[PDB]
């Protein structure tokens, strides 16, 4: 009786009057160890489990 | 006294829907950019069919394509609070 259920998460860089969004892994104020699943671009690795707090998409707000 | 008012009844209402128009303050030399840009996008909705591009926008003010987003984000009329969805 084991499913499988697939949660969908959208997110978008859009340009806001103040300056412009960006989808990069880099965030200032973080530490690295939660910094991992990301690859260099900014989005989680295809297969790494996930902990509830774990980031799925690396995003930036000016 | 009308083909003379005609300048300064049109004047005073245009200074007026320059400011008290909108929620957010926008001054005539930064809304007469976003009015022009309203009548050219109907002209170019009219005219061509489809919507145009913020670079076509760019093109046709001789702007940064960087700026007609920012005054689009600007353009952006607030949304309120109690409304059915």
């Amino acid at each position: 009786l084991t499913s499988i259920h697939i949660e969908e998460h959208e997110i978008d860089a859009r340009d806001t009057k103040l300056g412009a969004e960006e989808i990069t892994r880099d965030i200032p104020n973080v530490s690295d160890e939660v910094l991992a699943d990301l690859d260099e671009r900014g989005i989680v690795r295809i297969g790494a489990e996930v902990r509830d707090g774990d980031i799925l998409v690396g995003k930036v707000t000016p | 006294f009308s083909t003379y008012a005609t300048w300064w009844i049109r004047q005073a209402i245009t200074r007026a829907m320059a400011d008290q128009a909108r929620t957010i303050r926008i001054p005539v030399h930064m809304v007469e950019v976003i009015n022009k840009l309203g009548r050219i996008q109907r002209e170019l909705l009219q005219d061509l069919g489809r919507e145009p591009t913020p670079e076509e926008l760019a093109k046709e003010m001789d702007i940064t394509p960087e700026k007609v987003l920012e005054i689009q984000q600007y353009a952006r009329e607030p949304i309120s609070l109690d409304q059915t969805i």
